[PDB]
């Protein structure tokens, strides 16, 4: 191998001399401890790396190793239920080696070599395989895992190995030219997995919250965006989307945040159930964590790792939803990589290939024809943090030029208390049209038009409380204070959304169709009602108004009655009337 | 030549560029191979050359590159592209090389990219007017054959939609002008840089639904494709307009999906060769490229074809003083907004009539072209809704209950004219319907009112109710 | 009402804006100025190629 | 210059776990200490409070107290423009809650105090608004606490 020493050392950075010969973005072992690093510049005899582990301590004149191969993953049996490093090393088995501290230089394989995987072939001697072809099956917890043939591998069948208990490293097909395949392979994580061809998504990507599977709906296929300022609500939303959305395999990105949200999410996640299929929720979660006082260059790994785990499980016929909890420190540790390779900023110091990063990153999702002939999906919801809450940063408005659905957060809706705080006047969505066959048939028939009109409740709401705020309310005609009344209603009834709730936590649609149902027939009432004369103040004070409150928090299996209840009050109650 | 000759001795690679020192024979702005050390072939550009040394610009991505056997060798001394009257009905990606499973095309001609500029005494005035179908446009904002007319959108509008439908809908009319000539379809040239699977599966479907994909070409760069192939798209996307309306008589009808990220690759190459940047680090010489690819457009003297444009670009936020439109504005024949608070109220096309801009728009209507009242009206219409938009600040300072009767008018018509003039949805309105509405419209107010409307047109078209057509 | 609401309303907002749009233009003026400072230095390193 | 959007607390408020905020206007009114409850946060608040742990009422109480509260600045807001002569009852059961909260609940001296102290002192502000209002709260802790004057004279 190329083999050289070092020349320089500042911050992360590395400049190895002797080096002729290296190629980009390979793996270099840098040093005694062997901390792993990257080539990103090639300078005559000289080459530019960046290390993923601390630099403390190196000395000038240390080897350099140089392994000929990009940066790879180990795609194979024995990855869900398990949590890893940036650079994808399993943290329970560092822990058991360095104590409770993260210390450099550790080496761990990533897919357990020890453990017995029950292998039942499906391929037989004299068969033609080809990229994404399925070998065999291997049972999981409660999956299936399938063993598929890398994407570049192409030959005829040799011998296969009979049913039985084998490891992961043994060779369980031998081709005809004398290839052997394992139980797992390596995939570049810089480089997308080939697919057939890419479909139009039509299906809903269920969340479990009223506002964002209402007013602002995603797609199975598509991409969503979620900006705000700190403590607006960004972490407890992707949790709910991580615990009751409907996805087979969820992908967890904690790029460079609090070590405590993982610690939270490893234990409470073991004693909880998964809606799809039940037993423990853990068994379908992949675990990549990446904290705030984690080396800065291992942030920008973490993601592509995560996109790539993501990506091999959709070729196995799954439906994969991903989470990266914060993109924008993966733009940090871009603009400090830059900085120490002396480039010229864009805007705020981001370097200017930012958005090209950003688009090949979120163009990886989309809902496709595997090369097996099977059907995946992989949806990414990403969350930006802006400086100060300023919307107009560079990272936030290259997000918003890709993504389909932007669910925008509000400090002051936030400040109120008033959870999820999604601010409905600068929220949008662009699936909401491609949904509605869907809807007619899953939900119920006229389900838009409930929710086309109380969209149109919200947008009469916003437009009097400009006039409110200046004359007073006491001024304003009854058929106005009706308006404010019922949009108050739905604001704190159907909007609001308590995530630590042993109820309101999960809603789904047929309950939000039925509260929509309620509202509108009170509202229908009472506007009948306001023209014979009847005071506001008489409606305010109905009993019925308590009923429709309340309905968020009764149960998915005392709801169906409860409702029925509450319809024959309301007419009871509004034919009773004054 | 027919021979091939290599350069080994690369002394640099970092991001797109490349330095290789003893290639003091590869001419400016020459197309070059890249070959891996595994046999891999990529593309480049000489973009500054010496005695010392040369600089490349890397279409791809450098990925496998290494300085030792690695190799470069001159493909041609100019970039040209290879065209002929059969790629219509075919699919190219941002460098021309097809990606629909066809055998690739024979060329009759090789024409250099960059184009040549063109006479001004060769050119000759545009003139004929093009019914776009939409009321916004036809009325007030004229669109005639031979214009650069961008679109100014924003993150979540659908500047895709209103293209479609004007590609879909546009026609000439021969009978108003009494040109007399029978109509040929428009040969549709598309050029999308940085696109969506969204956006191109959308695009895609609506061109097959209304079976214009025999007459179109396509140059494709997504957005998971190199960057730096971006700086090649428009060109060729141009050349072949160029060559198939001045030489076998088309009407073609260019469309470009984002300047924005054009814009963008031109910052990177930029900022890689620490330029003297303009404003928001973009390079100050980004006028004269932009200038470059939107004056390729026009009418020729002595010739049946015509070249239109139709750029499409994303304001970075909802800025109009941005770099990119500031420049793009300077640049073209005025541009078409939209509007996010017209599209947030449910109207569609969400255009906003008084920040866009037609500049010629004179030369194409009147009397003999489209009727004689039709600048009036248009003038008209503009100073009615400018006083009811300005009443309406009033109304939010002081309540709309201490207003007279003239500003409650006004108001009343501003909200009539938004509700009824601007939203039409997905039908196609012909020219004497939208002047039928706006007459319409124009006659919720009282007769002297109308200053800039003339005496006779007034005694000839006013006083019809709106509720005759909608009612 | 009029008074209250003006003094109570619109001068904060002004003065907010006054605040922001003050704090983006020194930052874009930093900028150009590091920018500067580079420019100096590269012309200065030029300058000394072979002696 | 008290400003939340500075690169110091914007930067350290995403990074630790909450903050209290200090307010002037109830320093000007001589209350100590001046925290300010509506751009205050705990985060790590729900694991150590609830059923085995402080009593059950604790987060339903925490809930209610500050959309009240939150309803009561809105209404105190109102009031400043337009006038204090339009009010209803109810937005002025609101402005009588929202005062009563500044100088009872957040006002003390050197004087420490109990969890349960503050408990009844909290389910002492809350009965100044009818059950129809406890809107967070269930019906079941409603009978249990509901219902007390201030006891402090
Ligand atoms: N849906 C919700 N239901 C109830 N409480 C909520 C909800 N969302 C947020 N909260 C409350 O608001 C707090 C906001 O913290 P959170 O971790 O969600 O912030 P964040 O937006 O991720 O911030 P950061 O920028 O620091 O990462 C939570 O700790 C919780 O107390
Ligand atoms: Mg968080």
């Amino acid at each position: 191998m190329i083999q050289g020493v070092i020349q320089k050392i500042a911050g992360p950075a590395v400049i190895a001399k002797g080096m002729l010969g290296a190629r980009m973005y390979d793996i270099c072992k840098v040093g005694e401890e062997g901390l792993v690093g990257e080539i990103i510049r090639l300078d005559g005899d000289t080459a530019f790396v960046q290390v993923y582990e601390d630099t403390s301590g190196l000395k000038v004149g240390e080897p350099v190793v140089s392994t000929g191969l990009p940066l790879a993953v180990e795609l194979g049996p024995g990855m869900l239920n398990g949590i890893y490093d940036g650079i994808q090393r399993p943290l329970e088995r560092i822990r058991e080696k360095t104590g409770i501290y993260i210390t450099r230089g550790v080496v761990v394989h990533a897919l357990d070599r020890e453990k017995k995987w029950a292998w039942t072939p499906m391929v037989k001697p004299g068969d033609e395989v080809r990229g994404g072809m399925v070998l065999g099956t291997v049972p999981e917890f409660g999956f299936t895992h399938k063993i598929l043939v890398p994407p570049d591998v192409r030959g005829r069948v040799k011998e296969v190995k009979p049913a039985g208990e084998y490891t992961v490293e043994e060779p369980v097909v031998v081709l005809e030219d004398g290839t052997e395949l394992k139980m797992y392979h390596t995939w570049p994580v810089r480089r997308a997995r080939p697919v057939q061809r890419k479909l139009d998504p039509n299906t809903p990507f269920l969340t479990g919250m009223r506002i964002l599977d209402v007013l602002f709906p995603v797609a199975m296929g598509g991409t969503a965006a979620i900006p705000g300022p700190f403590g607006s609500g960004k972490t407890v939303t992707q949790q709910s989307l991580a615990k009751w959305s409907n996805a087979d395999v969820v992908v967890y990105v904690g790029c460079g945040e609090r070590g405590n949200e993982m610690t939270d999410v490893l234990v409470e996640f073991p004693e909880l159930t998964d809606p799809k299929t039940g037993g423990p929720l853990m068994h379908r979660t992949v675990l990549i964590a990446n904290t705030s006082n984690m080396p800065v260059a291992a942030r920008e790994a973490s993601i592509y790792v995560g996109v790539t785990i993501a990506e091999y499980f959709r070729d196995q016929g799954f439906s994969v939803a991903l989470m990266a909890d914060s993109t924008s420190r993966w733009a940090e540790a871009l603009r400090e990589i830059s900085s120490r390779l002396e480039e010229m900023p864009a805007e705020e110091g981001y370097p200017p290939y930012l958005a090209a990063r950003l688009a090949a990153f979120y163009e990886r999702a989309g809902k496709v024809i595997t090369l097996g002939g099977e059907e995946g999906a992989v949806t990414i919801v990403g969350a930006v943090s802006p400086p100060g809450g300023d919307m107009s940063e560079p990272v936030t408005q290259s997000t918003l030029r890709i993504v389909g659905a932007f669910w925008r957060l509000d400090a002051s809706l936030a400040f109120r208390r008033h959870f999820p705080a999604i601010n409905w006047n600068g929220s949008y969505s662009l699936f909401t049209s491609a949904l509605d066959p869907w809807y007619r048939e899953n939900v119920a028939e006229d389900y838009p038009e409930l929710r086309d009109a109380i969209s149109e409740l919200l947008q009469r709401e916003a437009g009097l409380q400009e006039i409110v705020q200046l004359v007073g309310p006491d001024a304003l005609q009854d058929a106005e204070r009706l308006v404010i009344e019922v949009g108050r209603i739905i604001r704190e009834d159907f909007l609001q959304q308590n995530a630590y709730h042993e109820v309101d936590a999960y809603c789904s649609m047929k309950k939000a169709y039925g509260i929509m149902k309620m509202i509108l027939a009170f509202y229908k009432e009472a506007e009948a009602a306001i023209k014979r004369g009847v005071s506001i103040d008489e409606i305010l004070q109905l009993p019925v108004l308590e009923r429709i409150g309340r309905a968020r928090y009764v149960s998915e299996e005392e709801f169906p009655a409860y409702f029925e209840e509450a319809m024959k009050e309301i007419q009871g109650a509004f034919k009773a009337l004054a | 030549d027919l021979l091939k000759k290599e350069y080994t001795g690369i002394t640099y690679i970092s991001g797109p560029l490349l330095f290789v020192e003893n290639a003091k024979d590869l001419a400016y702005g020459a197309i070059v191979d890249i070959k891996d050390g595994t046999g891999r072939v990529r593309g480049g550009q000489v973009i500054e050359v010496s005695e010392e040394y040369a600089v490349i610009q890397v279409f791809e991505e450098t990925t496998g590159l290494d300085l030792a056997t690695t190799s470069v060798s001159l493909v041609e001394d100019v970039a040209r592209l290879g065209v002929s009257k059969e790629m219509l009905g075919r699919r190219f990606n941002g460098i021309g090389k097809p990606i629909d499973g066809l055998p690739p095309i024979t060329p009759e001609k090789r024409l250099p990219i960059t184009g040549l500029p063109l006479n001004p005494v060769a050119r000759r005035k545009p003139e004929q007017f093009i019914q776009t179908g939409i009321s916004t446009i036809d009325v007030m904002n004229t669109l005639v054959r031979g214009q650069k007319l961008p679109i100014f959108s924003g993150s979540g509008l659908p500047a895709n939609e209103i293209a479609a439908q004007i590609a879909r809908q546009a026609t000439v009319r021969p009978d108003l002008s009494g040109e007399g000539e029978k109509e040929e379809p428009f040969a549709v040239v598309f050029a999308a840089m940085g696109i969506t699977q969204r956006e191109l599966s959308y695009f895609i479907q609506e061109f097959e639904r209304t079976g214009a994909l025999s007459r179109s070409v396509l140059f494709l760069n997504k957005a998971d494709d190199p960057t730096i192939e971006r700086i090649l798209t428009p060109r060729m996307a141009l050349t072949v307009a160029e060559y198939l309306a001045f030489e076998h008589d088309y009407h073609v009808l260019v469309i470009l999906t984002d300047m924005t990220n054009y814009c963008e690759a031109l910052r990177e190459i930029g900022a890689a060769r620490e330029e003297i940047p303009g404003r928001r680090g973009y390079p100050g010489y980004m006028y004269t490229d932009l200038a470059t690819i939107y004056e390729r457009a026009g009418v020729v003297e002595g010739k049946k074809g015509s070249v239109t444009q139709i750029p499409i670009l994303s304001m970075p936020d909802d800025d109009r003083t941005h770099p990119i439109p500031d420049l793009t504005g300077y640049i073209t024949e005025g541009q078409i907004q939209l509007s996010r608070e017209l599209h947030r109220k449910g109207i569609y096309p969400p255009i906003d009539p008084l920040p866009s801009l037609s500049r010629l728009m004179n030369n194409g209507v009147g009397k003999g072209k489209t009727r004689e009242d039709h600048k009036q009206v248009s003038d008209q219409l503009y100073s009615a809704y400018a006083n009811g938009v300005d009443i309406r600040k009033l109304v939010a300072i002081i309540g709309e209950d201490a207003l007279t009767e003239n500003d409650r008018r006004y108001l009343q018509f501003a909200d009539a004219f938004e509700r009824f003039f601007i939203n039409q949805g997905q039908q196609n309105r012909s020219i004497e319907e939208s002047l039928q509405i706006a007459w319409a419209l124009l006659s919720m107010l009282p007769q002297g009112e109308l200053k800039r409307i003339s005496k006779d047109h007034i005694g000839k078209y006013y006083g019809q109710k709106l509720e005759e057509i909608w009612g | 009402r009029r008074v209250n609401a003006l003094e109570q309303v619109v001068i904060p907002g002004i003065r907010a804006q006054i605040r922001f749009i003050q704090q983006v233009l020194e930052q874009r003026e930093r900028e150009d100025t590091f920018r500067l400072k580079r420019i100096k230095g590269k012309i200065e390193a030029r300058e000394a190629e072979e002696e």
